[PDB]
């Protein structure tokens, strides 16, 4: 089964129910709710198509390799990945980004963090 | 960091081994709030 | 379990490996070469995408598919080249009909016009 | 509509009921040489 999620600029992306499930949220919205077109309004297209494609890769379930190569990229989308998973309320996706940060941290002085985070 | 909520830097602290939230707590102002967080001790 | 489905512009499309089931020509590329990231030259990005969203409508097996392909005609253009390359009978079973239907009923003018 | 090799724009005029061929034998030369191919008929 699939279904509809649009993000706040109107993409709109055809997606398996046990992939999007991962959302706690959605997951209620599409099988309670029953929700055409599921409008997401606090997740763009760029990172909502980044949210799908971890939860299609851990649609089956330290960092995973997988999740530490998905995860490398800047620190902005690293922090939007962070939001979208606190906002559609994705546990695992919030756990490695947040532990990703936290990585970021170890090992540190309180002047190298404000650095690499300004 | 401008927009994390607190519960979500909080989220991010807790997988420090404590010793190293005195890394933490002495960033910035926030930090240090919430490096003494119940939660975490 | 997912897999890379790379378009001829760039875009990574992390799919459920499911869709070789469908794309004869993705699971070929899987099985006897490897491919992490398989490589579609002959798909864009916007056609890969309408692909794999008819894929995943799909791949549990139509008044699901007159919706979805009640789009711009160049797509349906693209939609049959893409399921022809990607080897998705069922795609391609259902877009030509859907062309078929679109002559059906009409003059040679009309059909010039339409596709013109 | 010209992109499509031969063999799709068979596979769409296969679709039609024969006499629904002479409709599309008077759109297009390639059209009108397609129709009339053996393989329909």
């Amino acid at each position: 089964p699939s279904i509809k999620l649009q993000s706040s600029d109107g993409e709109i992306f055809e997606v398996d129910v046990e992939i999007a499930k991962q959302s706690v949220t959605i997951k209620t919205m599409l099988e309670d709710l029953g929700m055409d077109p599921v409008p997401l309004p606090n997740v763009n297209a760029a990172i909502l198509k980044k949210v799908i494609q971890w939860c299609t890769h851990h649609k089956d379930d330290d960092i995973p390799v997988w999740d530490q190569e998905f995860l490398k990229v800047d620190q902005g989308t690293l922090f939007e990945l962070i939001l979208a998973a606190n906002y559609l309320d994705i546990k695992g996706l919030l756990d490695v980004t947040c532990k990703t940060v936290a990585n970021m941290i170890k090992g540190k002085t309180p002047e190298e963090i404000r650095k690499t985070f300004n | 960091w401008d927009s994390l909520p607190d519960e979500l830097l909080l989220g991010i602290f807790s997988c420090l081994c404590l010793p190293e939230l005195l890394k933490v707590s002495g960033v910035c102002k926030r930090w240090y709030r919430l490096a003494s967080d119940e939660s975490l001790w």
